[PDB]
RNA sequence: UUGGCGGAAAGGCCUUGGGUGCUUUUGCGUGGGAAUCAUUUGUAUACGACUUAGA
RNA sequence: GCAGUCAAGCGUUCAUAGCGACAUUGCUUUUUGAUUCUUCGAUGUCGGCUCUUCCUAUCAUACCGAAGCAGAAUUCGGUAAGGUUGGAUUGUUCACCCACUAAUAGGGAACGUGAGCUGGGUUUAGACCGUCGUGAGACAGGUUAGUUUUACCCUACUGAUGAUGUUACCGCAAUAGUAAUUGAACUUAGUACGAGAGGAACAGUUCAUUCGGAUAAUUGGUUUUUGCGGCGUCUGAUCAGGCAUUGCCGCGAAGCUACCAUCCGCUGGAUUAUGGCUGAACGCCUCUAAGUCAGAAUCCAUGCUAGAACGCGGUGAU
RNA sequence: GUGAACAGCCUCUAGUUGAUAGAAUAAUGUAGAUAAGGGAAGUCGGCAAAAUAGAUCCGUAACUUCGGGAUAAGGAUUGGC
């Protein structure tokens, strides 16, 4: 099979699809969809909240604060 | 030249005149292929319904390009093509004045189908209680057969009365679309016989067409309604700022001739015209299951034909299907009739077939490709998603 | 030749384009295409791989106010491949050929599409990047 | 009654043998055995049409 | 404007590869004049746009002839009506001029085209300048500004409907219109052909123009279903909304069509010019006279759409 | 009343729902928006429409009757708190 990979959405691009942008600086971009491409022009980062696309990791929240702290012996 | 310097082809063809409503809902093929090969196991045509469109990936061929070799995508129209009842053999004879039918030979079983023959085909939908089909006239196949004996003493190119059994899935409609399909093949006496064997039983798409083979598609276009010159003919709007009439022609004709010719572009009807689009490669014939699907990997992976949610406004396909190359005329949920290519010829064109990598299936558009992503989304939802 | 793929025409006559090489030329204006034919009130348009006649608006002085032909290397408007993928470039650019084939500059700057490269092997020889 | 021929259908007919004889419509009467609409809608469509479902 | 005859002459020599005077006969009606037939109870002007149909005196493509055709660019000519860019200047027609092209032909249809548009010029009323005129005012002198009415009765036709008849479907096919064009490149070949320089054909191959038809996977555009950011003002507040274009503004979908998105387009039979066959009148010769073979993008067929009022049959029938 | 750059929206003033409605929503048309990418090629004419936009800071050419040209030009900045 093929697939391509989205340098924006992070997601795999399904075979027989996507658009390739060739830029002046000669970086090569693969955009899965036109949704993806527009936002890259706009200079919306993908980490920023585009779907939210490229996020979807995990890790996160606290436990435990109380006191961010120092002195108080 | 009095005018124009500066003269261009006339937009819009005179052969696709009149641009008028079709006589019938269903396309009718005027002539068919010739009697070259095997007997009437070979029906000249088959019918179906346009489901939507999908795209497929295939092993190409055209050695001259550098782009030649590997998988390459090609457009497909999917048509659901159920087993069709050849009900009868109609005998049309050639004479001078024209053909007139000698007979129709009936099978024992058309039962709902004759009710559908009564629907528009007679008229009135369960309206007042009947409509009627007369019963097989106390075993008087003899009437039908003596009339069969009459067809063998000459020659239509032997023909068959057919219907599409629409009830299968996508159409809310139950009513059959009756068809005249020509039979072509070998010697005439065996031709009557094979045609005879066929009526006794239903006929599949597997019997008529081989995969990849060149099929002419005839169907009836999408209907706009009543339309102006610009969409119809493809003529321009007149830009200006101001116009008494904006999207206009300048002159219908000239001072002489006094009359608006038919040859000139005019508003009127558009769409719902018969049209024949020629030499379509039949990429796949099959069933959703269990002819097969896809290998796995490889050649390439198993994929049900429908896109998720169904094709818009069609519904879902789950039965016999035929994948045809490119476009096919009509909208969706319309009869398309398939014919073996009339046009001998022969030239180059597709000269080798095209090994099935993919259907599509998608599972895409912000997710996909099927098995794994549906599982992946399901962990994440979960409740509204499927499974629980 | 066959370019062997199909593109939709970016540039009508009178378009402002980058000059892809260092011939001295910074900027072309497209006068004609070598091989288009057209219809009434209606522009000839060029696209990727075409042989064009251009004038260099900014450009050598000798080349300025001169007409010299160029082949369009890059285009902002989409190219559609045999595989099916759509490819685009940031900019519109060409390098200055003769219709004869004779020179004007040593090297290229920025990428060229593989399709342009097949067609004109002498441009391709001076290519940093092929895409 | 028997039947062929034509022409495919119809028709239209035309032949070899025996039982009786000759030499276009318009009703008063007798005998014999489905559409279009409403109502939901379209694969439509200006009005109509078509198309479609109905214990 | 174009053609025919004649052929002085020139073309190294050679009338006729090509060019071709004098003279001379024609033809067309599309420039110009001439006229005064038509219209002064009113024919809207030039030009341009766009839509159509045509013509042949053919610019290209097809087939062919000749050459001062080695190839090869070519020149001239026959048959032949099945594409003929986009721009700059100008109101311009015309033309000039630029890059393209296979080549960017010419002519008509009330100088086709104002109950379609345009309104730049001509051609009202104000004004300036040159010139002329005592002046008023005038110029085929120049210049700036300077209006575009009408709700279709009939006809014509796109399309839709639509009874007689025994009924509904399905089909036939009299016929009508009738799509294929063209280029580039590869193989073939650095070959034939040629001193060399250069540089073909044929077919098989791939692709693109240009046209037509169609479609909505692809992917563009749309998106005033709906959901979310953020601006002012308002219901106490947030929260929830309202108004601000017909969507407040910014962000995107299905459907609908296109950014050449995307799919599909010959052979026979008859012929023209001609080149041949058999072949006389005229014992020979002769491609035609009787006969006949080939041979165009031609014709027709093939291919498609429409098609029972050609005054229709089945079938399926109450 | 909030704005004072015009605009818009308001509130206990107060005033009204124009002499036609209903069903749908085709082309044609009239107001109107947005359009790929290209960017005056269109048209007599860039006509319109888009476009620019407030204000602060910095900066500001030829020419000139030194008054002006000038908001030349060009660029930057601005929230919610």
């Amino acid at each position: 099979m093929k697939v391509e990979i989205d340098s924006f959405s992070g997601a795999k691009i399904y075979p027989g699809r996507g658009t390739l942008f060739v830029r002046g600086d000669s970086k090569i971009f693969r955009f899965q969809n036109s949704k993806s491409a527009s936002l890259f022009k706009q200079r919306k980062n993908p980490r920023r909240i585009a779907w939210t696309v490229l996020f979807r990791k995990h890790h996160k929240k606290g436990i435990t604060e109380e006191v961010a702290k120092k002195r108080s012996r | 030249m009095s005018h124009r310097k500066y003269e261009a082809p006339r937009h819009g063809h005179l052969g696709f005149l009149p641009r008028k409503r079709a006589a019938s809902i269903r396309a009718r093929v005027k002539a068919f292929p010739k009697d070259d090969r095997s007997k009437p196991v070979a029906l000249t045509s088959f019918l179906g319904y346009k489901a939507g469109m999908t795209t497929i990936v295939r092993d190409l061929d055209r050695p001259g390009s550098k782009f030649h070799k590997r998988e390459v995508v090609e457009a497909v129209t999917v048509v659901d093509t159920p087993p069709v009842v050849v009900v009868g053999v109609v005998g049309y004879v050639e004479t001078p004045r024209g053909l007139r039918s000698l007979t129709t030979v009936w099978a024992e079983h058309l039962s709902d189908e004759v009710k559908r023959r009564f629907y528009k085909n007679w008229y009135k939908s369960k309206k007042k209680a009947f409509t009627k089909y007369s019963a097989k006239y106390a075993q008087d196949g003899a009437g039908i057969e003596r009339e069969l004996a009459r067809i063998k003493k000459y020659a239509s190119v032997v023909r068959v009365l057919v219907h599409t059994q629409i009830r299968k899935t996508p159409l809310a409609q139950k009513k059959a679309h009756l068809a005249e399909i020509q039979l072509n093949g070998g010697s005439i006496s065996e031709k009557v016989d094979w045609a005879r064997e066929h009526f006794e039983k239903t006929v599949a798409v597997d019997s008529v067409f081989e995969q990849n083979e060149m099929i002419d598609a005839i169907a009836v276009t999408k209907g706009h309604g009543f339309e102006g010159v610009t969409h119809r003919w493809g003529t321009k709007k007149l830009p200006r700022k101001t116009h008494r009439g904006l999207r206009k022609v300048a002159c219908i004709g000239a001072w002489h001739p006094a009359h608006v010719m038919w040859s000139v572009a005019r508003a009127g009807q558009r769409g719902y015209h018969s049209r024949t689009s020629i030499n379509h490669k039949i990429y796949r014939v099959g069933k959703g299951d269990d002819e097969a699907n896809g290998a796995t990997s490889f050649d390439r992976t198993k994929k049900t034909i429908t896109p998720m949610g169904g094709f818009v406004h069609y519904g879902e396909i789950k039965n016999d299907f035929i994948m045809v190359k490119g476009c096919i005329p009509g909208n969706r949920k319309r009869i398309v009739t398939l014919r073996k290519s009339l046009y001998t010829n022969t030239s180059r064109k597709a000269l080798e077939e095209v090994s099935l990598k993919w259907i599509d299936t998608a599972s895409k558009f912000g997710k996909g490709r099927f098995q794994t992503p549906a599982e992946k989304h399901a962990f994440m939802g979960t409740l509204k998603k499927d499974l629980g | 030749q066959g370019t062997k793929f199909r593109i939709s025409l970016g540039l009508p006559v009178g378009a402002i384009m980058n000059c892809a090489d260092n011939s001295g030329a910074r900027n072309l204006y497209i006068i004609a295409v070598k091989g288009s034919g057209s219809r009434l009130n209606r522009l000839p348009a060029a696209s990727l791989g075409d042989m064009v006649m251009a004038t260099v608006k900014k450009g050598k002085p000798e080349l300025r106010k001169k007409v010299m032909p160029a082949i369009v290397v890059r285009q902002a408007k989409s190219w559609r491949r045999r595989d099916g993928v759509f490819l685009y470039f940031e900019d519109n650019a060409g390098v200055i050929a003769n219709p004869k084939g004779e020179m004007k500059g040593s090297a290229i700057t920025g990428p060229v599409g593989k399709e342009c490269a097949d067609l004109w092997p002498r441009v391709a020889s001076n290519s940093g990047v092929v895409v």
